[PDB]
């Protein structure tokens, strides 16, 4: 009972298992093409602010929160020291973890710590099934029952489709077990490469649109054992606030300075520029080897691009160089699926370094490196991952083979185009509808992530079991991840769902929002500068046919 | 030792916390706090105001004269701040290696900026109450003489430009460097 | 002839070696002034018997 059960798999006709996995599309009036900017610069975005009471009670429920957290632990770890034999020295042995450094997990997210980590089971499509549970004590303990049922998948890194037991991909990746074995001998430099890792290798170059590249098997160590190779204690790098924790290791491992600048404000960016150029090295004042600029394509958290001609005007003009990650840009956006180049129309020529992940799209794991050929001839033989660590395994590499391919078009005619124009509506119609009803929606108006605001701290269980209750899944965050005042839930649009659970999502939405008193507009999202608190059949009716004109999206 | 890595806990009645090298300072800190980002935000000046109106009201709520009320909410709005912000010395979570664990809130904020308009308003604020306060309790010497010791030894010297990285080992060895 | 070239000057006292030596350290140590790089070349003028 305490321990996860394993579930049988259920005996299901072929067509309902399709259309578990993958929708079929109703009329072709739901699909979308992206155009393309070639002379438009991004305009500064523009944030709204809901009244002050919300602040206000907010501060006072943290404050509440702390001060009896501070006086439980206190007073339960002076009358008594039985019960809490973890975190007090023992026959002369510190403790493994502190008292203090752990004060937010063991006094705040435990009561609520049954909206994270909820286990599942079979293909991550368009339902995902999820095993039932039932909390003991104070989400301390789970009792698991012999019961699944399925539910609205709103919370997986799906947004293709790629995610599928039937079609070409699995045939491939199971004619590849077939031939090549699961194992690995070893290292790439002693017996590990093949010719299908040179495949892979110049298929992906080839894609990109750069000269070549290389493949990994982890995302995580493609940025955690890299900036070593070519930085040391005599180099400057200069990045945004949101960076994802690999650079920041990979960083801090290879010992550069480290200067950061604020979120979307190239005024500072180059002043701090001129000011590490003019000052130098500390103590000695001698001037920078040389100097990085990192940043990435598409924030997560707030479904925001970043400002790329400023940036390659900016390191021409003052002659340093750029690193852009595209994990959550590749295969996705743009015209095609070259990512955020394609979407400004910058030549990649500009960009010295480029990265991705194989995870969030093409349903495989792995990563990538692009640039020219010296800098790879070199990053071979001064790399650390290659001569030390495992190698990719066979059926992974043909998934992503056969992802690309398909993307291309080279196989499978007629399918990348038609998922694109799909996500792109999805994501389109979604976001309008939100704004519409009366919420806060974050980003640009084609971004898979749609943050959606709660700001007070009690609403975030509530509404995750209420959306439950219902049938879909959702993901929360909260502080340290987010700012004190804003927390948020976050939507990941995929090009399996359909607009008949759009309408299901949204009308649901809609009146638990109502009951919970979620709408909070100060008419700054409006393009006419009013107030919108509309209907639900209204919107229905209306936001699909003006989803595709863009005078309705403030940015 | 091939990394000399460690804490100091010299004595003496009058001391400072060393000066941080450069792998502990140009490096280790670099990523936003996140205990001191939300001084210089939304509604982060009024809340203080409402705190002092809302204890008002509750000790008033009591049924108690004038002097006590005052005083008492006096005394208890400085201890509260001295409590939150000067006594504890530290983060609740893992920052890089524990590079904070030196220094108070106070000192962290604004990235060790001595004059920020926040601690401007936030060193104003015990003043003004001081001079609104006093008029109910003029005649009471002793008690006059017991809020203006209050205000000076807690609400006054510790935000000063002196007494920054200033530790006393009178009630206990601190540690510096 | 120093003035004409226009490079820095800085003189030690007559018979006063350590002095040198400490003009040397400090002036490689420090380098041009208001931007501390590093000097392009040191000459040192002497004379053989003084008159
Ligand atoms: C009648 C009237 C009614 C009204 C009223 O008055 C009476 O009612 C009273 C009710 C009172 C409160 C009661 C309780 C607390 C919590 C206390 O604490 C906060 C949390 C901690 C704050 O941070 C420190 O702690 C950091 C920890 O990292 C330290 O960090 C460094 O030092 C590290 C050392 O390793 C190095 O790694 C690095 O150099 C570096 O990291 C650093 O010193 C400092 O930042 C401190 O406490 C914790 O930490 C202790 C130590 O671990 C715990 O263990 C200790 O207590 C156990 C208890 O069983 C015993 O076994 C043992 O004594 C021993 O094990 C303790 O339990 C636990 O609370 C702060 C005071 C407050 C709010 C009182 C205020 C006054 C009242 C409101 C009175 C009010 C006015
Ligand atoms: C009906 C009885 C009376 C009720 C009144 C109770 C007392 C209220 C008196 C007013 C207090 C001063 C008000 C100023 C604050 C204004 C509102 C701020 C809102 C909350 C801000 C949260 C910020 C989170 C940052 C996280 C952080 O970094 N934390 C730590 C480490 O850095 C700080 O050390 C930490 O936060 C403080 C730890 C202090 C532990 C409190 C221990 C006291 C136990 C209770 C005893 C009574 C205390 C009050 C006399």
């Amino acid at each position: 009972y305490t321990r996860v059960p394993l579930c049988e798999p259920e005996e299901l006709p072929d067509d309902i298992q399709k259309e578990n996995e993958y929708g079929t599309l109703d009329s072709p009036g739901h699909l979308y093409q992206v155009k393309s900017r070639h002379g438009k610069p991004l305009p500064e975005p523009v944030v709204d602010t809901p009244p002050y009471y919300i602040s206000l009670l907010t501060y006072l429920n943290y404050l509440i929160l702390i001060i009896l957290g501070h006086v439980h632990d206190f007073l339960g770890m002076t009358f008594q020291k039985n019960k809490h034999l973890d975190l007090l020295e023992h026959d002369g042995l510190a403790p493994w973890f502190s008292n203090f450094e752990s004060f937010y997990v063991r006094r705040i997210k435990m009561r609520i710590d049954d909206c994270f980590s909820r286990p599942t089971t079979g293909v991550p499509g368009r339902f995902i099934r999820c095993i039932d549970r039932i909390s003991h004590n104070i989400n301390e303990y789970f009792t698991y029952s012999g019961a699944v049922y399925p539910c609205m998948n709103l919370s997986s890194y799906n947004y293709l489709g790629f995610a599928q037991s039937k079609g070409q991909c699995t045939d491939a990746a199971l004619e590849s077990v077939d031939k090549y074995s699961i194992q690995s001998g070893g290292p790439r430099a002693q017996i590990g490469t093949t010719d299908l890792h040179i495949k892979a290798e110049k298929l992906v170059a080839r894609f990109i649109g750069k000269e070549d590249a290389l493949v990994f098997s982890m995302g995580y160590g493609t940025n955690a054992n890299l900036f070593n190779a070519f930085l040391d204690k005599k180099c400057l790098v200069i990045s945004d606030e949101l960076n994802h924790t690999s650079i920041r290791t990979g960083v801090r491992l290879s010992g550069a300075a480290v200067r950061t600048f604020k979120h979307g404000d190239m005024v500072g960016l180059e002043k701090l520029i001129r000011e590490q150029i003019v000052l130098g090295q500390p103590k000695t004042n001698r001037p920078w080897k040389k100097i990085l600029i990192c940043a990435e394509g598409l924030f997560s958290m707030e479904g925001t691009l970043c400002n790329l001609p400023k940036l390659v005007e900016l390191k021409k003009k003052y002659k340093c160089y750029l690193f852009i990650d595209e994990a959550h840009s590749i295969g996705a956006m743009g015209p095609t699926g070259r990512g955020v180049c394609e979407i400004f129309g910058v030549d990649p020529k500009d960009v010295d370094i480029l990265m991705g992940t194989f995870t969030k799209s093409f349903g495989a794991a792995g990563g990538y490196i692009a640039a020219d050929q010296w800098i790879i001839d070199r990053l071979r033989l001064d790399l650390t991952t290659v001569s030390y660590s495992e190698s990719m395994p066979a059926p992974v590499l043909a998934q992503t083979i056969s992802s690309l391919q398909t993307i291309s078009g080279e196989i499978c005619p007629g399918q990348g185009t038609e998922r694109l124009q799909r996500i792109a509506f999805n994501s389109r119609y979604l976001r309008l509808a939100l704004q519409r009803l009366g919420f806060i929606v974050y980003g640009v108006a084609d971004s898979p992530v749609i943050p959606l605001l709660l700001y007070c701290p009690s609403k975030m269980p509530a509404f995750s079991r209420m959306m439950l209750q219902r049938r879909i899944a959702v993901v929360v965050v909260a502080y340290p991840a987010t700012p004190l005042i804003e927390s948020r839930v976050r939507f990941c649009m995929s090009a399996s769902l359909t607009k008949e659970d759009i309408d299901y999502l949204l009308r649901h939405v809609s009146e638990v929002g109502d009951k919970l008193n979620l709408k909070s507009n100060s008419g700054k999202s409006s393009y006419d500068g009013k107030r919108q608190r509309w209907d639900i059949e209204e919107v229905i009716r209306r936001t699909p046919e003006d989803c595709k004109d863009d005078k309705y999206f403030v940015n | 030792p091939v990394t000399d890595h460690r804490r100091r806990r010299a004595a003496a009645v009058i001391s400072h916390v060393e000066q941080e090298t450069f792998e502990d300072e140009n490096d280790q800190q670099m990523l936003p706090n996140m205990n001191a980002t939300w001084v210089d935000q939304r509604g982060a000046w009024l809340i203080h105001i409402v705190v002092i109106v809302l204890l008002r009201l509750f000790y008033s709520l009591f049924g108690s004269t004038p002097k006590w009320t005052w005083t008492l909410t006096n005394m208890t709005y400085i201890i509260g701040f001295y409590i939150m912000f000067h006594l504890v010395k530290g983060t609740p979570f893992d920052f890089n290696g524990g590079a904070y664990d030196n220094l108070t809130m106070w000192e962290q904020i604004n990235d060790e900026t001595l004059y920020t308009p926040t601690r401007k308003f936030l060193l104003i604020v015990p003043i003004v109450l001081f001079l609104i306060s006093n008029q109910y309790y003029r005649n009471d010497m002793t008690l006059f003489l017991s809020n203006l010791a209050v205000t000076v030894l807690i609400g006054v010297v510790p935000k000063l430009g002196i007494t920054h990285r200033l530790r006393i080992s009178i009630p206990g060895i601190t540690g510096r460097a």
